[PDB]
Parts: structure tokens; sequence; C-alpha cells
């Protein structure tokens, strides 16, 4: 009951290590940070997050 | 007491939505809210996980 | 009697931190809680601590107080050694401003009926970006007083003013139904030192050396940039003095960074060579 | 009579002694159940907690008005280690002081069947101290009577002082039934 | 130094102030009122400021 | 086991407030509470805490009354408020341990298998963090010595949620330092580093004094680590190192020289402009 | 109201189809005639 | 205090910004943008965002709340 | 309590002091503020060790910021006219962690080194005007600076020209009020030159302070004596007759008129 | 025993130590490094061995008194350098 859902989006541009352009499905495009433990190189243009 | 609290927290005005995609990691969801929106749920919630077919 | 524009709500460090934690730990759902505090004489509302309320689903209202939980945990806090009354309530408004809506007004009216000093505080975690705490206290204006032409709150001193009311609160009726109380923070020296411990640097990082290859690369990069700015500044001085700024300013910034970095590392190396043998 | 009681229970190895049918463990379980129920029936506002006397003392249940939880938490008590009576009693006094309801008399009934290996001087000092803080330490002796009877008499005499019926000693060398011995005892008679 | 600090602070204030919509004036109906259509939502009649 | 524990500003403030209120109502050397947090690998995140009623006989040193019922009730209500915070340990605001710490950790291990003590010193120091973390490990000493159930130190750190960082920064806005290296502050940081190194070396020397005289026994892990430290001390008189050191110092000094030359030329330009402006102003005033 | 969810006898739990906005599962409120609801009857619904 | 103000500006040039298309420059330190949300705003430009590079119809990040081009 | 303190100002009557002590020994802001201020007025100059001890102890032990303010002004008045005998108390109050008590320390500096131009006190106040964190204490420090320098009116504008151009509005207001106290009933020219731009500020209370200081300075001044008095009279009239002018700016203008025409053009303000 | 200043052990030194002629000190050091007892290298052209590590072991009270003396010296040096830096930069310390 205390688990707020996320919003699915797609990576687009692969900015600097800590910056990713992500387009939210049926929504706008943001520049977002990545969770530390999530680890990187698994988020390439088109990847679902 | 626990069931009463769950009943109070399941206040009626739900948002009718789909279960477009179902994943595992426990189970998850990629529900499609009828507000033309898509929401990933890491925890399905109160539902019984009755196979919740896509 | 008339409450004057001098009353202050003193939100303790622990109270404020708990408020912000609860807000950002339950966004977007409207989180709520009680204020274990104390009215001292007439101008003080000391919110010693806060008291989270379980998410009741039915938004924020009197229905979400869950009085049994209130009484049980208040009794047990008293057992712990925290005997404070409930001076009002707090509830978040995640991103849509810091004011009161109709349900908020009804709840605060109920709290005033319990005791006509309770303050309703609102925290907006979404716009509470680090460096700016958008929190605001409120109390309702009796419907009779405003129509009677008398001001909602007395004004006996210059304290209480110096606060610019928010446009959002105005358009939602800041002074027509309630009024914003001034929020003060009671910061103890021990608490401040504990807070400093958060980002306090370690003596290691104080005495450590930057990677030497990276240092050389940075020096070379900045010196090349400063070369380019030197050419630009030469052309700028020549042209301005022949026909009679950004180049000079950027060059000053680059020289400053170069000097500070190089001197710091040189001294750190000297200290290491001496101290570690 | 608004009462706050602490039932100290020995779970030392000597509870493996089987003089009381079927075992000393089951006998003490029945006795504690009976005494707790007797305390609760009279003025249910009374509250009862429970202490385990093992290699190191423990408090299984603080002062509560319920008895089923105390029974349930005692049922899983097994015989182990050795008794530390002084520490058990001090923990009981601390629990009494921390009891939520300050409008209760202070009682501690101790199933202490064991040879109490403690020094007589500090023993009498503890008894007098408890008398000073106005405690009533009732003591149920079933076991090494020949060893601990004089010390238990010291307990109760020092606690009573003069006309101090608060603290009592009940010794049961015979083993017909611990529960029946307790129910037909002065401690429960006044309730 | 005072001028520099004041400039930065004023920039901070004016930049953290909320943005503003852009609309197309259908017709300056009435004084102090302007029928304006704001993209993409409907069209309002705004009360123009005194500046 | 747990390799790291990160305590939070909210936990620190709550502990300080608990100690203050208890010492205001009465007098006690320690105050005790439960630490609530979550695990992410072997990195405990102590994100909350709550006090529990607790008193002991400071003379007996083995009689105490930690309230398990109060503990479980508060834990249940904190579960109701927030769910991703399970009991992960306990804390006591005592500068030093006591014989009761092992017993209370045994008590807490019933609520958490990996129960961790966190001593949060309300008295504010100046070199290290206010939190010391301990995990109770009892294992047959490969040393071959008698084994007793005792604590073992756990690496501790202070971290903050973003919603706690905002509050911390706001509370410290008046006495905050710049989040940038200004030359004066960097030199000050180096001086503080020397201070910390000296204090740590003094502590090690005092421990060596005590163990050598005989007051304390030889701790083999301590001696191993000290041996490794002395092995790790560099050699700065080596010619091959002195030459590289002088080379790097000369490179840094030439960069500094170029910087200072540029700065002096800029200052001269500024003064030329000022002299010209003064000339213009005085000529205009005269005419 | 595109589906009365069978009315589950008691606890109706009506469904609504606010056009261009969303679908919802809602109930009545001070509806003095909880029977005159039908399906597709174009009911009025609050905002919050 | 000057260092603090600089740090505050560097901060408001934050991470969670919103993408949008800078449409044109109205005046100095102010311009019109169209955010990917689908709405057009008259926002304020921060200082030193290379107005030379800031050409019409350019991808730019916007402050999530004030929509300022940062 | 206020009336009795005013009536017994400087008398140091033991009975009045003890009655005021009893009235102060409660938990109530309205009574405690007056009780403390009247204690200060009664003990003024006496340097009574008992008075200082009792007032500081109650200030430290109380919980009402209003009582704290009253006791702050009271201690300041108590340690009046004592040039160097006030330094121990000044150091104690300045090092105290209660911001109201630090303000009390600023006021103690002012009262002790009143009208002496003591450079040590000026240095202390100027240091606290920029090092301290509490804007209240900064403003009190600037006011104390004016109180110290009132004897040499030409001297103060040199100090306060820079303070008036401060990014801290509280320090700006303190600068204005310090100029007012220093050049009260003097009608200096550079002081008015500094006040006028401050009279035109975007901050609310800086304008009030500037207006009141200008009234203090130009009290009993004619157009010929100061060719700006008519200008400030027009300014006061304009600010009073305005739509958006802030409440406190209007308050300051109204006061300014009152002081400027104080006593029916028959009384001036001079501290000596 | 050898301090980090002159940890350059020599073939002749190892010969005067555990009895072996200098034609297999090389093999002995190879065995030590391979087992992991020590770390470093062997410059047999100059006939010396560079040690940059040792496997720590358990020590005696006198072996710890020596460490205490070495610390004493290190603490003295650190304190002297601290005082020098603090006094020199006194006017710019924040
Ligand atoms: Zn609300």
């Amino acid at each position: 009951l205390q688990s707020v859902g996320q919003i699915v989006g797609e990576v687009l541009k692969q900015l600097t290590e800590e910056k990713f352009i992500v387009k939210a499905t049926n929504g706008p495009r943001y520049v977002v940070g990545c969770r530390r433990q999530l680890d990187k190189s698994k988020l390439k243009p088109g990847t679902r997050v | 007491e626990n069931s009463e609290k769950i009943k109070v927290n399941k206040t009626l005005p739900y948002l009718v939505s789909n279960v477009i995609e179902l994943l595992d990691v426990g189970k998850c969801a990629v529900i499609k809210t009828s507000t033309r929106q898509t929401y990933f749920l890491p925890v399905i919630g109160l539902v019984d996980a009755e196979k919740l077919k896509p | 009697p008339a409450v004057d524009t001098a009353e202050q709500v003193y939100i303790s460090s622990l109270a404020l931190l708990k408020m912000l934690k609860h807000g950002r730990a339950g966004v977007p759902m409207e989180v709520m809680g009680l204020m274990l505090g104390e009215f001292v004489d007439d101008y003080t509302v000391r919110v010693i601590d806060v008291f989270a309320m379980p998410q009741s689903g039915t938004g924020v209202s009197v229905e979400a107080v869950d009085p049994v939980f209130q009484a049980k945990m208040l009794d047990m806090l008293k057992q712990t050694g925290r005997p404070e009354m409930v001076v009002g309530w707090y509830h978040s408004h995640p991103g849509f401003g810091c004011w009161l809506s109709g349900v908020d007004i009804n709840t605060q009216q109920s709290f005033e009926a319990l005791s006509e000093r309770a303050v309703a505080v609102v925290v907006d975690p979404i716009q509470s970006v680090k460096g700016k705490v958008v929190i605001d206290a409120f109390r309702l204006i009796n419907a009779n007083m405003m129509v009677l032409g008398h001001e909602p709150r007395q004004t006996t001193s210059n304290l209480g003013h110096l606060n610019k009311p928010s446009i959002q609160a105005l358009i939602h009726g800041l002074n027509r139904h309630y009024y914003s109380i001034t929020i003060n923070y009671r910061k103890n020296e021990l608490e401040q030192k504990m807070l400093l411990n958060l980002h306090k640097k370690s003596w290691m990082e104080g005495l450590t050396l930057q990677d030497y290859s990276e240092h050389c690369k940075h020096n070379e990069s900045v010196v090349k940039e400063m070369l380019e700015l030197a050419k630009n500044y030469n052309k700028a001085v020549e042209e301005e003095d022949k026909m009679t700024q950004d180049p000079k300013r950027h060059l000053e910034e680059h020289v400053d960074v170069l000097m500070t970095s190089n001197i710091v590392q040189c001294l750190a190396a000297m200290l290491d060579t001496v101290v570690f043998k | 009579v608004l009462e706050s009681t602490m039932v100290c229970v020995d779970n030392s190895e000597y509870m493996r002694n089987g003089d009381f049918l079927p075992t000393r463990l089951q006998a003490q379980q029945d006795a504690v159940n009976i005494v707790c129920h007797s305390k609760t029936r009279s003025n249910p506002e009374n509250n009862v907690g429970l202490i385990t006397l093992a290699n190191d003392c423990e408090v299984l249940t603080t002062l509560t008005p319920d008895t089923g939880r105390i029974l349930s938490k005692l049922h899983t008590v097994q015989p182990k280690g050795k008794i530390t009576f002084c520490t058990g009693i001090r923990v009981a006094h601390l629990a009494l002081k921390h009891r939520q309801g300050k409008n209760h008399k202070m009682r501690i009934i101790a199933f202490v069947g064991s040879p109490v290996e403690d020094n007589e001087k500090d023993l009498v000092k503890l008894a007098k101290r408890l008398k000073k803080e106005k405690v009533n330490v009732d003591i149920i002796n079933f076991g090494e009577e020949e060893v601990n009877t004089e010390k238990l008499t010291a307990f109760v005499n020092t606690l009573n002082g003069k006309d101090g019926t608060g603290s009592h000693l009940v010794t049961v060398p015979p083993g017909p039934s611990l529960a029946d011995a307790l129910i037909s005892s002065p401690i429960l008679a006044g309730e | 130094l005072n001028a520099k600090v004041r400039l930065l602070r004023e920039e901070l204030q004016l930049l953290q102030e909320q943005g503003s919509y852009v609309g197309e004036v259908v017709r300056a109906m009435d004084k102090k009122k302007v029928l304006v259509k704001v993209h993409p939502e409907g069209k309002f009649v705004v009360d123009v400021d005194k500046n | 086991a747990v390799q790291k524990v990160v305590v939070h500003p909210l936990v620190l403030l709550s502990v300080v407030d608990h100690f203050n209120r208890i010492g205001k109502v009465g007098n006690q050397k320690r105050v005790v509470g439960v630490l609530l947090g979550s695990w992410q690998k072997k990195v405990l995140d102590v994100s909350n805490s709550f006090a529990v009623p607790f008193d002991e006989d400071d003379k007996d040193d083995s009689v105490w009354f930690l309230d398990h019922d109060y503990l479980e009730n508060m834990y249940g209500m904190f579960k109701k408020v927030n769910a991703r915070e399970r009991i992960v340990g306990w804390y006591h605001t005592g500068p030093k341990l006591h014989k009761n710490d092992i017993a209370i950790n045994e008590l807490m291990k019933r609520y958490c298998p990996n129960s961790v003590l966190v001593i949060i010193d309300v008295k504010p120091k100046d070199l290290g963090l206010p939190t010391e973390a301990y995990i109770s490990v009892e294992e047959v000493h490969d040393d071959g010595t008698p084994t007793s159930k005792t604590f073992e130190h756990v690496t501790s750190e202070i971290g903050a949620e973003e919603a706690e960082e905002v509050g911390v920064e706001h509370l410290l806005r008046d006495i905050k330092d710049t989040t940038v290296g200004t030359l004066s502050q960097r030199i000050t940081n180096q001086v503080h580093g020397l201070k910390g190194l000296n204090s740590k070396l003094l502590d090690i020397r005092s421990y060596l004094e005590k163990v050598a005289t005989g007051k304390l026994p030889i701790n083999h892990q301590i001696i191993y680590q000290l041996q490794d430290v002395f092995n790790l001390l560099p050699d700065v008189s080596l010619q091959e190192f002195v030459k590289a050191f002088y080379l790097k110092t000369n490179d840094q000094m030439v960069v500094v020289y170029l910087a200072s030359l540029i700065r002096s030329v800029v200052a001269l330009h500024n003064l030329i402009n000022n002299k010209i402006a003064n000339r213009d102003a005085e000529k205009k005033e005269g005419q | 109201c595109t589906k009365i969810i069978n009315a589950d006898s008691e606890d109706p739990k009506y469904i609504i189809n606010v056009k261009q906005f969303a679908k919802f599962v809602v109930d009545l409120s001070d509806q003095v005639a909880p029977t005159d609801i039908e399906e597709g009857m174009r009911v009025g619904v609050d905002r919050n | 205090e000057f260092l603090h103000a600089q740090e505050e500006v560097k901060r408001i040039q934050s991470i969670p910004l919103v993408i949008g298309q800078f449409l044109e420059a109205v005046d100095q330190n102010t311009a019109i943008v169209g955010s990917t949300t689908g709405s057009n705003y008259y926002v304020r430009i921060l200082s030193t965002i290379d107005r030379e590079l800031l050409k019409p119809n350019a991808s730019v990040a916007l402050h999530k709340h004030s929509n300022a081009l940062v | 309590s206020l009336g009795l303190g005013l009536a017994a100002m400087g008398t140091a009557r033991q009975d009045v002091y003890d009655l005021l002590k009893t009235n102060l020994y409660q938990d109530d802001a309205v009574t405690g503020e007056a009780a403390g201020l009247a204690l200060g007025l009664v003990m003024l100059g006496s340097k009574n060790a008992q008075a200082i001890e009792d007032m500081v102890g109650y200030a430290q032990e109380t919980q009402h910021e209003k009582i704290l303010r009253g006791l702050a002004v009271g201690i300041a008045l108590v340690m009046y006219g004592r040039m160097e005998e006030a330094d121990a108390l000044i150091e104690s109050l300045c090092r105290d962690k209660d911001p109201i008590l630090r303000r009390s320390g600023m006021y103690t500096v002012a009262m002790a080194y009143c009208g002496s131009g003591n450079n040590k006190a000026i240095r202390r106040l100027l240091h606290v005007a920029v090092s301290d964190v509490n804007d209240d204490v900064r403003r009190a420090a600037v006011e104390s600076l004016g109180f110290i320098l009132f004897r040499t009116p030409e001297q103060c504008p040199s100090v306060v020209s820079l303070l008036s151009e401060s990014y801290n509005p509280h320090v700006r207001y303190g600068a204005a009020m310090a100029l007012g106290i220093c050049c009260a009933g003097t009608g200096n020219k550079e002081a008015i030159n500094l006040l006028e731009p401050m009279t035109n500020d975007p901050v609310n209370y800086v304008r009030q302070g500037a207006l009141i200081a200008s009234a203090l300075i130009m009290i009993q001044q004619t157009e010929i004596t100061c060719p700006k008095v008519n200008q400030f009279r027009q300014l006061y009239s304009k600010v009073i007759n305005d739509k958006h002018d802030d409440v406190m700016a209007k308050f300051g203008a109204i006061l300014a008129q009152g002081i400027l025409d104080a006593g029916g053009h028959n009384v001036t303000i001079s501290l000596q | 025993t050898r301090p980090a200043n002159h940890r350059q052990l020599t073939f002749e030194e190892i010969a005067k130590s555990a009895k072996i002629t200098v034609n297999e000190v090389e093999l002995l050091v190879m065995k030590a490094l391979s087992v992991g007892l020590v770390k470093g290298s062997i410059d047999e052209v100059d006939k010396r061995v560079h040690m940059t590590w040792v496997q720590p072991r358990v020590l005696d009270l006198q072996q710890i008194k020596g460490m205490k003396d070495r610390l004493e010296f290190w603490c003295t040096d650190v304190k002297s350098m601290e005082m020098l830096v603090e006094h020199q930069a006194h006017d710019i310390l924040t």
C-alpha cells in the first residue's frame, strides 16, 4: 500500500555519466539522473526504464 | 485490525486500468492507466496475483 | 483579545527534519501528522517534535487522524519522557503550493475547537529543493471578525512582518480565511555540530593528494584555455584602445583556479614528505 | 486492591527434578497459571509480569492486565542454566518502578525452587533495601528446602519488619501437587 | 563586491519566479480586457495589468 | 555480516533530543533506543530510531529493564507509518560500553539476527563522527585463546536522504562553508588533516604504551595492522623519487609563475584604466 | 455509467466513463434514488 | 557570500530539468520556449548560456517548476 | 512596571527594585518585558552586582523571548556610564549564545561607552555588525555605534556611509537609525545626503528607519538652515498619501513628521 | 627488522644470515615471493633485493616497545610540522 509506482520511459541520448535524456511514454522528455546501484551501460538509446 | 486497515485504504475511487504487461524479478506490473498513461508497479498490490494475464 | 502579528511557531530541528522526511516519504499521497509541542505564553508555539499519521487513503482530513493510534503513541511517548500536548497538525501539499484547501480549513477549525491556538503547517516537498524550505504555518480567521472591519490579527510590533506572502496563497485566499504565522527555528549548538558531521570532511581527505596524472592534464588544459583567453584579451585591449570584460574576467577566473590548485597540491606534497617521515 | 505483581520463575536445570508429577516444569507452569489467574480475577485492573531466572535474568512479560500472553510465553520455558536470584529480584524491582500504573501495590512472587547460592550479607542488604522501597516479596519454596529455608526466612522476616504481612514464605517439601499447595496458601487466600 | 552579490541575488529571484504562458490576442474586447487564446487549451478573456 | 553502516541526520538529531529530554526530566548516564533501517547488500541504512524506556543499576552492572513490550509496540506503529524500515539494531548514548551491552544485544538479536549497536555520542567531538558501530560476534578464536561473546567494530558513515539534506542545509545555512575550495579553506583543511593525523598517532602511541607496560593484552589484529602500516611507510630520501618530486614541483611552480604574471599584468591594466579615468575626471572638473 | 459491476447486490461500486478524461470506479452520494441509475444514464460526477 | 550565490546558481542549473525547444529570443535574458509538455511559455534565461549558440528552435533544458531556460 | 521604572529612573530604590523583581519572577511576556525594562531603568548606572546577576540569571533561565528583550534593554541600561567597568559583562554577553543576550551585549557596549568615541567599543560593534549571524544583533550593533559616536556628528557619516550601502537590510536599517541617533538635533548635511537614497529603497523597514532618522536629524531645522527640510516634508506627505506605500513605510513617515514638529517647534533632541 | 629507509637487502647480508652461499639466495627469495611471505623484486645485477612488504606475525613486548619508540618519533615530527604550518598560515586560516 506504500509502494508508489514508477513511470515507464525510454532512453534517447546518453548524456554525461550522470545525465540521461528519457522520453516518458505518452509524456514529455526529461533529463534525469540514474540510481547509483542501478549501474550503467545497460541504458542505451531505446532502453526501457 | 489489519483487514479493516486494508479496507479503509482501498477507498472506492479507483482508476480503471489495464495490466498490459506482467513481469517477474516477486511479480510486477506495467499497468496502462485509462488516463492514456503507463505506470510500472514494482509491487502489484492488494490483488491476489491470480496470474493477472497481460 | 486578538492574536497579534508577532506570534511565532518555533519548529525544532528534529520536527523540521521529520516533516520533510515524511513528506518526501509518501509523496504524492497527502501525508499528515500531529505536532507534539507547547504554547508558552501568547506569542510562542514551540513544536518540539512531530508525530506521523498512518496513510489512511481517504486523503487528509479528520477521518485520517485515527484517534486510537494518536492516544496509544502519545501515551507511550509520555512513557518515553516526552510529555507534550498536540499543538496543531502538519500535512504536505506535494508540489501544488503551500496553503489551505477547504478540507484543510475544516480540519484546522476542528483543531482550533480543541484548543484555539493550534497552528496548521504545510510543507511542499516537491518544491522544497535543497537550499530552500517551502514551509508555512497558518491559522483561520473567524468569519465574524473580518466582516466586522477589524483586522484578523493585531499589530503591536514590527516583528511578524518582513515576510512576503506567496502569490499562490493570495490567489487561494491567504488573508481572507486564514493568516500566515511566522516560522522560527530553534537551533542548538550541539544540534548544529551534529548536522555539520553530515558533510564534515575527514582528515584523510584533508591531507590527501590529487592524482598526479589528472593534475597534469588539468593544468595543461587550463593553461591552453588561458592561452586562448590571452589572445582574445590582447585583441580586445588593442581594439578598444584604438577605437578610444569577458576576456579579462575569464582569464582572471582561470588564473585563480590554476594558482589555488597548484599551490594546494604543492603544499600537500610538502606536508606529506615531512610528516610521513 | 490495585496490584502490580511480578512472577519470578526458576528455569534452572534442577527443574529437571521430577518430584512434582509429571515434572517440576509442568508443576511450576500450573502454579504460575493458577496464581496469575487468581491475581487477575480479583480486581482485573491488577497487572502481572513474568521473569525468567536463568544463567542471566530475563523479563518475558512486563506488567500487563492480560494473562494468556504470560501463559503462552512461559509455556516455552525450558530447564537450562543456573539461578541468579539476586539479579532476578533486582530486575523485578526495576520493572515495578517502571510499571505504567503508579497506583498499585508492589508484589513479587518468586518460584525459587533451587539452592540459592548468594552471599548472606548482600542478601540481607537486598531484603532491607526492598523493604525500604516498600516491596512485598512472596517466596514459593519447592526444592532444596534444607539449604534455602533459613535464607528465605531471612527474606520474609526482614521484609515484614514488624506486623509486615506483605511478604510471605510458603515452603512445600511434600509434592502432592504444587498447584493445590499454592491455591491453599496464605498468599492467594487474601485475594 | 556588493553590486556583484546583489546582481546574482536578483537574478536568482527573477529566475526562480514562475514562468508565463503565451497566447494570441483574438480581439482587445472592452477596455482592460483582452480575449486571448492560449495554446493548446481554450481561450480566456484576461484582465490586462496596469503597465 | 555487515560491512558498512550509514546513519542519518534524522537519527542523530532524534538521539540527541532523546538524551536531552531524558537528562532534563532526570539524570542518567545513558539513554537507549532502537535503530530502524534497511539493508542493501552488507550496507545497513539506519534511517530512523525511537527511544525505549530503560534504566539499570549502575552499581550491579548486570541489572537493567529494557522494555521489550514497548519496543514491539513502537516498532509496530512505525511499521504502520512506514513499512520499508524494519528493526536493524539499537543505540545507546554512552561514551563507553558496559557489561550490559552484550546482554542487551542478545535481547535485540531476537528482533534482528544481525543486530548492530550504534553508540551515538551526544558530546560533540571535532575529529571523528559521533557514531561508533559494533556487531556482536562470538567465534572460536583461531588465536587459541579463551573465547567470550564480545563486540567487533563496524565501519560507520553519515549519509542523508535528499529530503534530509534539504533540512540539514537549511538549518546550517548561517554557519555553512563554501562548497568550493578557496585557497584559505584548502590550507585550513590541510592543517586539520595534520591535526587529525597527530591525534590518531597519539592514540596509537598511548595504546602501545599501555600494552607494553602490561595494563592491556596484546591484540593480534591491532599489532598486525600496525606492522602493515610501518611496512607501508614510504621512502622519501630515494634519489629516483627526489628527482621526480623536484620535476613535478618545478612544473607546478612554472604554472603558478605564469598565473601570477598574468594576474600582475591584469592588475597593471586595471590601474592604467583607473589613472586614465582619474585624469579624465579631474580635467572635466577643472573645465 | 458503462458497467454497474453487477451491483454485487449490496455495495454497488458503479463504473463511470468520463469522456476525454478517464474511467473510474465510484459510488453514489446523497443519491435519493439509488435505483434510478441504470447503465449509460449520463450521471453527474464530482471533481475530487 | 559571492561564492554562496554562485553555488546557488550552479544548483538551480540542476539535474531533473525538462527538455524543450527554445523558439526565439524576445529580449536579453528572456525568451520564449515550447516545452515537450506541449505548452509554450515566456521564460527567463539564466546568465551565460552562450546566447551565440542559443539560436531559434534549439534543444534546451528547462527548470521543472519555473520553466526557466537553464 | 513601565510607569514605576520611568518614575524611579536612576533612584535605585531597593523597595522598587525588589517589587519589580517579584513582578518579573513569573512566566508572562507582557508583564516580564515591562518588569525587566523598569528594572534596568531603576538600576541605571548603579552597576549593582546583585542586579546584573539576577537579571542575567533570569534571562538565561526564562523561556519567553519578549521577557528576554526586556531584560536585554534592562541590562544595557544598568551598565550605563561605566566606561571600563562594563567590559566583563560585555564580553560575557557577547560570547553568550542567546541572540537576544548578544543584542543585550551590543546595547551594554553602547550604554557603557556612551558618547565617548571609544575606539575599542567601535571596533567591537563594527566586528559584530558583519561577523554575527543574527540580523537583530547586527542592527543593534550599528545602533550602538551611533550611540557611541553621537558626540562628534561629523565623524559618524564616515562610518555609516559604507554600512548604509550594505546588502543586509537589517544592517542598512541599523545604519539609518545610528545616523539618526548620532546627528539627532544637529541637522548635518552628509547625514541627510546618506539618508535620502536610503529613503528611496526597495526594502520595507529600511525606508521607515531612514525617515525616522531624518526626522531625528532635522528636528527644529528651517529651510534656509538646511535646504532639504521642505523636500523631506514633501516626501513624508507623498508617502503618507500613497496607494502602494508599505504599512511600515507609512508608519515611519508619520512618526518622522511627529518628531520633526515635536513639541510644537519648541523642543530639540540632544543627548548632551 | 629493516626499516623502509634501507630495506635494500643484499646477497651478502642474506649469506651472513641463514647459511647459504650467494648462488641460491636468488632461489630462496623466489620461493619467499611465490609463497607470499614478502613482496618486491630482486636486482641480481647489483646483487640486492628490494622488499616492499612482509607478512605480519605476532610479536613480543620488546618488539612492541620498539614500535612505541618509532611512533614517538613519528608523533614528534607530525607535531612539529603541524606547528610550523599553523604558525606560518595563521593569518589565512579560516
Ligand atoms: Zn490540504
